[PDB]
RNA sequence: CCCUGGUGGUUAAAGAAAAGAGGAAACACCUGUUAUCAUUCCGAACACAGAAGUUAAGCUCUUAUUCGCUGAUGGUACUGCGAGUUCGCGGGAGAGUAGGUUAUUGCCAGGG
RNA sequence: GGGUAGUUUGACUGGGGCGGUCGCCUCCUAAAGAGUAACGGAGGUGCGCAAAGGUUACCUUAGAGUGGUUGGAAAUCACUCUGUAAGUGUAAAGGCAUAAGGUAGCUUAACUGUAAGACUGACAAGUCGAACAGAUACGAAAGUAGGUCUUAGUGAUCUGGCGGUGGCAAGUGGAAGCGCCGUCACUUAACGAAUAAAAGGUACUCCGGGGAUAACAGGCUUAUCCUUCCCAAGAGUUCACAUC
RNA sequence: CGAAAUGGAUUUAAGUUCAGCCUUAUUUUAGUUUAAUAGAGGUAGAGCACUAAUUGAGCUAGGGCCUGUCAAAGGGUACCAAACUCAGUUAAACUCCGAAUGCUAUUAAAUGAUGAAUAGGAGUGAGACUAUGGGCGAUAAGGUUCAUAGUCGAGAGGGAAAC
């Protein structure tokens, strides 16, 4: 019940991060402020899918 | 008796968790930490690689003749700050001694800043 | 009825890896544990698995306080 | 019966052979120690008096050692180094 | 002889300067040689050299 | 220099309880919540505003060692080694016992 | 579709087979550095957590005794003694009063490029790491933060898929495809994995070898078996030993 | 000049590979044994403060029985017994304490190619026994499997009648 999810820059599209996170336990579309390495800055960065 | 003992054990562990978070002194940077009595306030700047206090006020000083109050310590850091600068330290690590950083120390520690000593 | 058990993991290789007085420079290992057996003194850090090395060239010392034992580089 | 290592190991990319651009290193050093003013420092005399080999016909000139000689240069590469030095001894060098 | 005696005896034996049956060595008594001679009191004999 | 308050070093209980002594200064208790602050409620703690009062408590000093802690000298256990064998040499507990222990000290401020 | 052909069907094992087991973590065995076997003796595990993370600030149980509507031994609250035996997602150990325990606010460092100097180690691997640059989070600041108190929660290479970058482009220019960066898909659990793809019998058997390995005997030991002995509570009318 | 029968891994267990061990050549110079001094243990032992086992007394909840007992409020306690006190014991996975050795660092002596690095070339990866510390077995086995040292292995000679 545990995915592979990617967190993607939000001013660029890159999938700059990978993470784990439960589904079924917040079925919501989690938001991490991370450091986008091609800005030299960090940004929001929201859940997607890996493939 | 005990409610006593235990406040005073609960001050002693507070005191010492922020001494080691915040690390010793040395020269360069030495520490200034603060004693708030029930009549009076106390400041203290230590070298612990002597154990030595390079300066120190307080409002028992008759001359000051300042009063327990946020004006009074403004003025009392003013003049820990001329008191320091012709001892030539700038840099201090701001020990806040078992007490919460808020009113009467906000306000003395604000003064030392408005008056260029880095804590 | 053969043996319930037979298991064990691979040996840790903890304990003291410079010696009490020994001369050590910058970034040493000085002890592997799991806890502080020994707690950290003047000079040396604590790694995030209570690892203790030396961040700076000195010597070795332990001392005793209390019943805990510290290990500071001088 | 072990993985052997070059099986435990990835791989690293192609050889790029077939494309590459191979030809003949000749120094300032040996310039300086081999010719003399005045002449052409080029494919033909390189050849005749055997700094490279009549197989390759790209040459470039690297950096090592010292030249002192004023001398005229037709080769295909230069580093910035080496066309620096000799143009400040005073050389001139023309790209072919 | 040194055969079949403990390993850490041999060693000190060595140190001492003795390989064989029959061998003469002149030493100064001060600490160290009092410790080695005290290791290996059961191999030797000492005499003295006025 | 000393008393008190604050701040370091030296780690052996530098521990708690019971009884007595004081309080000038200093410290603490104590006053009010109304100003910023805190509480999973409660000026209790903390925060802020002040000095009417006190040794009762905290603190300091003096106490029987009442509890704890520490600890001899010997002896024993155990141990290294030995062509001495229940021995020869070297090292030597723990426990118990005779005791001991309610610290000491560097330097900042107030004034005796 | 055994009509027919080519092959597979493991190893450890106090013979073999059956059975059981194969990765990793904690303790003892382990003889006071480390290391150290067994089919030795005990447990857990192929995760969970957007907080149970980071930072700042503020706080301390369990048990005994006593007093209280339900409330009894025990629910919640007050006090005395006790001072961590309580509690630390998850096993155990080592640790945790400055609490790493608990509560609250803010927040995403559960970062990028990196790294002096090391431990452990056949190798391949694994782990710690001051400090530097950029971008932050928290705090007044000093500082802390490169996930989880630490120690298990895992899988090489090859191949394939997705995204980014735009190096390679077989006459040239495009393109396919590939390299590079990010990253997914193996109970490959026989877990350093021989194939992408695999069960039995041979007492009709055969070959190459082994006392490195069983069955009949030799040798060792005596659990077991057998033959004694030591103590005598009793039986034997009373009389431990006529006898048992 | 001079081994190994060890470790790691393996469709490995009679193989093979890496390390360790050995040799040749070059380069390099500080193994190892003490003494002094300075370090970390939990082993033997010891012990009951902690986790458990457990003996005799003192003391005492609670439970049961009996007794003017309705199943209310009461008493006697021959007992079953928590907790507590005194005394005496058990523990590889208990330790309030803790050696002797060993391990590690420094210095001074002592011993003379025993160290280390590079290059070339192997072999070994079946051990056995004794003196000690162990586990398993039955404080049985020339038994199995570990740790220290020696011997044989690869060692002639003397002695233990042969061995």
């Amino acid at each position: 019940a545990v995915e592979l999810i990617s967190l993607i820059c939000e001013e660029t599209g890159i999938r700059n991060y990978t993470t784990t996170k439960n589904r079924r336990n917040k079925q919501e579309k989690l938001e991490l402020m991370k450091y986008c390495p091609k800005l030299r800055k960090h940004t929001l960065h929201k859940e997607g899918k890996i493939k | 008796m005990k409610k006593i003992k235990e406040a005073e054990q609960r001050k002693l562990r507070r005191k010492k968790r922020i001494k080691d978070k915040i690390g010793r002194g040395v020269a360069s940077r030495p520490r200034i930490t603060v004693f708030k009595s029930n009549r009076y306030f106390y400041a203290q700047v230590i070298d612990d690689s002597k154990g030595h206090t390079i300066a120190s006020i307080s409002t028992i000083e008759k001359s000051l003749n300042l009063g327990k109050n946020i004006d009074d310590v403004k003025k009392l850091g003013e003049v820990l700050a001329k008191r320091l600068k012709e001892k030539n330290i700038n840099n201090l690590i701001f020990d806040r001694n078992g007490y919460k950083y808020h009113g009467l120390i906000a306000s003395f520690a604000t003064s030392l800043r408005e008056f260029g000593i880095n804590i | 009825g053969s043996s319930k058990n037979g298991r064990d993991s691979i040996s840790k290789r903890l304990g003291v890896k410079r010696s009490g007085g020994q001369f050590v420079k910058a970034g040493e290992i000085i002890v592997r544990q799991r806890g502080t057996k020994f707690h950290k003194g003047k000079n040396v850090g604590l790694g995030r698995d209570y690892t203790i090395f030396a961040l700076s060239s000195g010597k070795v010392e332990f001392k005793t306080l209390k019943g805990r034992k510290y290990v500071s580089i001088v | 019966g072990q993985t052997p290592l070059y099986r435990r190991l990835p791989r690293k990319g192609f050889s790029n052979s077939d494309y590459k651009l191979e030809y003949a290193i000749v120094n300032l050093g040996d310039i300086d120690k081999k010719f003399k003013d005045g002449q052409v420092v080029n494919y033909d005399t390189l050849l005749e008096n055997k700094l490279i080999k009549k197989k390759n016909k790209k040459i470039k000139i690297l950096s090592n050692g010292k030249l002192t000689k004023k001398v005229s240069f037709e080769v295909s590469k230069i580093s910035k180094s080496a066309e620096s030095l000799v143009i400040k001894i005073g050389c001139t060098i023309q790209l072919v | 002889s040194l055969i079949g005696k403990l390993n850490k005896k041999v060693k000190v034996l060595k140190a001492l300067g003795l390989n064989k049956i029959g061998d003469k060595k002149v030493h100064f008594l001060n600490e160290s040689i009092k410790g080695m001679l005290n290791e290996t009191i059961n191999m030797i004999l000492l005499s003295e050299v006025m």
